[PDB]
RNA sequence: CGCUAUUAUUGGGCCUAAAGCGUCCGUAGCCGGGCCCGUAAGUCCCUGGCGAAAUCCCACGGCUCAACCGUGGGGCUUGCUGG
RNA sequence: UCCUGGCUGUAAAGGAUGCGGGCUAGGUGUCGGGCGAGCUUCGAGCUCGCCCGGUGCCGGAGGGAAGCCGUUAAGCCCGCCGCC
């Protein structure tokens, strides 16, 4: 077969020239003094990964699912995005 | 609020359906509701209290 | 027992149908003649006339509408209106009286009475669009579609139509308590018929 | 202020208009599930004042149509417009016109008169909240060759559908939805009507008392 | 020719629902049809079904209450494990707890909720919503 | 690769747009009415022995964080086999 | 072009619509069989109605890009073959 190369940790948009998206992202870039769109995109990607994990784990059965729920909540707490009495929704 | 229900069948009345409603002619105590499909297809109806059993 | 003797019913011919029929009217047919003509049952006519009397009396007179495109039913509608207060439209029913408020005689009633649901198919449609109950005089060849109360009777003959509308006006009055009881309705049935 | 401002200069022509001017009918939900005809846009201006703000009056399409009289050919405008409050009430209309202004105004008045009331909730396998941010179950609509299927989605998933549907659902008050389509979407009229009919058919599914609690179902305005 | 009577029963129920009937007659009866109707009654989708003895193979008389949108048989009767019900829920039903998959198990005919409670799988034979 | 439900099990079409053999008989195969008894091959549950490591997901720890590396928990190997 | 006995295997060989089964309003004609009522010039005759099976026209719900189809589906379900 083939070995795996290292892959990007950000995702680009599906259409490049949509006005609403351009305006939103222009505001964000200007206000948080970012150098490029790569940074915004990689933070967006972080958030999307958290969301996908929650969607997958929500209404699932087994021991590992419970363990991973608690891990996700602890990590968000430790990063400063949720409080302690936070639920998965 | 509440949503009404046909008397022949048991299905909710939709917003812009050509439905009708009236008072039972024999009794005078109930409200008969009729939906568009039951009207165009001539589905019979029966009052709950008396049972007058009309079209 | 009866609102008017069986002799009078059969003299008028309320019980005579046509050579056609329908499945919706199977409830109301009694017997087919040997010549192929269908005969109605007068007891169900009597019952439905009583019921319709009550129903109409439970309304307001100035919002009631009667119609008859057919020629042998214009004067009966006219007199039913004169007596009850109900509005009448004998001739044609210009399209738009119920759906277009830019016409001159535009009105929106709360109940509609139809003489024949096939000849009067325009007003039926408009009433369906505005959302009110429909009383109808139905014969064998008729369908019960978009009809909420149906009276079985011959809807062709002058004598029959006159008798039916006379009975119905008298019942409306009795049920509104404007006549202490029947026998106090001194209007002749001749006055409802169409002259020659 | 503007309530009476509009009420003063409106002379009714229908019984519903008269009741809405007097005050027998005071809420918007009282006109719907009865077979009333709605011939005046002032009824809706008065009961739903949110449908006069420019933010709630999307113009969806302008088309240029032609007729032959050569003879010389004659040019006309067709306009398709949507209106609605963002909490359960949307309508859609088409307008003929010789000028674009005429076409637009006619289309918006027909949209106000073609007003419906929808349901909302949460029925996705991935959120299971009890809040009305989506539709409660899956629905199907059609017009012409276009077939639309709308499916419930989870919070933060914003309107995975074409743009016409995006606008219509925004005006109806829906935030999250998945879509499947079939047919010719480039007919904007028929695509729009199909989405509209899908939203209408939320009221044709039969349910039970427990489904309301389970999905957080809401008929019209929330709270 | 006649190949599956359960499918016919359920299609007849759907069409009579669509046009607003009250009572429906199912001419070749079976014990699977009996059990499916039993599940449907327990879950409130019909009313008061009974069995009638012709000399051939009985008839089933069913009363309707305007609660069914769609009912159908599942062909082929796919085998399903206790951990693989959500795929089929998504494939056949419109929302997460809305309708019933009817499952045949070695312990009998039941819904996929009961089956999950017991931790068993089986075969798919019907959906109702 | 996706766009493409322009290969369609999920999930397409065949009067007039591409498309029902000129009509019939029948071989293999595929699909097959209702009840009772048995069997347990398919099917379902539970347990033992296998499916190398790397590569995939999660948390913690060590390089200024990170990429990377380590310690653990799962998954993957389309499945095989004893009860 | 007809007759006797053989070959060829083709057509707008068209309902331009493969075959079987179940369900989803009917009206009005006509052919064959049966039953029931009346008439009868007593006729294997005439008239009306109902059941089964064939063959047509119209049509509500519904379907379809529309023309149009609509219990003799071009609707919903269960199967098998052929073709794009
Ligand atoms: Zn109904
Ligand atoms: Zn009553
Ligand atoms: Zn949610």
């Amino acid at each position: 077969g083939d070995p795996k190369r290292q892959r990007k940790k950000y995702e680009t948009p599906s259409h490049p020239w949509i006005k609403e998206r351009l305006d939103r992202e222009r505001v964000l870039k200007r206000n948080y003094a970012l150098k490029n769109k790569k940074e915004l995109w990689r933070h967006e990607t972080q958030l999307k990964e958290f969301r996908r994990r929650a969607r997958r784990l929500l209404a699932a059965r087994g021991k590992q699912a419970e363990i991973e729920r608690q891990q996700l909540l602890q990590r968000l707490y430790r990063l400063g995005l949720l409080p302690a009495d936070a639920v998965l929704d | 609020f509440e949503v009404p229900v046909c008397t022949s069948c048991g299905k909710e009345i939709t917003p812009r359906e050509h439905a009708t409603h009236f008072v039972c002619p024999n009794c005078g105590e109930a409200i008969i509701w009729r939906c568009e499909s039951c009207r165009v297809l001539s589905v019979p109806y029966k009052c709950p209290k008396c049972g007058w059993e009309g079209p | 027992e009866y609102l008017v003797p069986l002799d009078q019913y059969l003299a008028a011919g309320v019980h005579i149908g046509t050579q056609q029929k329908t499945k919706d009217m199977k409830k109301f047919i009694y017997r087919v003649r040997q010549d192929g003509l269908y005969v109605l049952d007068v007891r169900k006519t009597d019952e439905r006339l009583r019921v319709a009397g009550k129903f109409l009396a439970k309304f307001d007179p100035e919002s009631i509408l009667a119609v008859s495109v057919r020629l042998y039913g214009q004067r009966p509608v006219k007199k039913f209106g004169e007596v009850t207060g109900a509005k009448a439209i004998p001739g044609r029913f210009l399209p738009g009286t119920m759906t277009n408020p830019q016409v001159k005689n535009f009105i929106e009633p709360d109940v509609l009475i139809v003489t024949d649901p096939r000849a009067d198919h325009q007003a039926l449609k408009e009433a369906v669009e505005i959302g009110i109950p429909i009383v109808a005089l139905v014969d064998t060849e008729n369908f019960l579609s978009y009809v909420d109360i149906a009276i079985p009777t011959n809807n062709k003959g002058r004598k029959a139509l006159a008798l039916i509308y006379w009975i119905l006006a008298r019942e409306v009055l009795y049920n509104r308590k404007e006549i202490e009881s029947r026998e106090d309705f001194k209007i002749p049935v001749e006055d409802f018929e169409m002259r020659i | 202020e503007i309530a009476q401002r509009v009420l003063e200069e409106w002379e009714p022509k229908t019984k519903l208009g008269r009741l809405v001017k007097e005050g027998q009918i005071t809420d918007i939900h009282e006109i719907f599930r009865k077979g009333y005809q709605i011939k005046e846009p002032e009824i809706v201006d008065v009961l739903l004042p949110e449908v006069n703000l420019r933010e709630n009056q999307e113009v969806l399409d302008i088309a240029l149509t032609v007729r032959m009289t050569d003879s010389g050919r004659r040019i006309r405008f067709r306009v398709l417009a949507a209106v609605g409050n963002r909490d359960g009430y949307v309508g859609l209309g088409i307008g003929h016109g010789r000028e674009v202004g005429i076409a637009i105004r006619k289309a918006i008045n027909y949209a106000k008169m073609n007003i419906i009331e929808i349901k909302r909730g949460c029925g996705s396998w991935e959120c299971r909240c009890r809040r009305p941010h989506s539709i409660p179950f899956a629905v199907e609509g059609k017009e012409g060759s276009v077939r639309v299927k709308l499916m419930p989605g989870p919070r933060g998933l914003g309107l995975v559908i074409g743009d016409v549907g995006k606008k219509i659902l925004t005006l109806a008050g829906v935030q999250d939805v998945w879509s499947q389509t079939l047919g010719e979407t480039r007919t904007t009229v028929n695509f729009a009507k199909a989405v509209f009919n899908a939203l209408y058919n939320t009221n044709r599914v039969a349910i039970k008392p427990e489904d309301i609690e389970r999905y957080g179902i809401v008929v019209g305005r929330a709270m | 020719t006649l190949l599956d009577p359960l499918a016919n029963a359920l299609s007849h129920i759907t069409n009579s629902e669509r046009v607003g009937k009250k009572e429906v007659y199912i001419k070749p009866a079976s014990k699977l049809i009996g059990e499916v109707l039993r599940v449907m009654l327990e879950n409130g989708y019909i009313g008061e079904f009974e069995l009638i003895d012709d000399g051939r193979a009985g008839i089933y008389r069913v009363q309707l209450i305007g609660k069914i949108n769609k009912a159908g048989a599942i062909k082929p009767r796919f085998p399903v494990k206790a951990r693989d019900y959500e795929k089929w829920e998504k494939r056949f039903l419109p929302a997460f707890e809305f309708g019933i998959l009817i499952v045949s198990t070695s312990q009998g005919v039941m819904t996929h909720k009961e089956a999950l409670e017991k931790g068993i799988g089986g075969r798919l034979i019907a959906y109702v919503y």
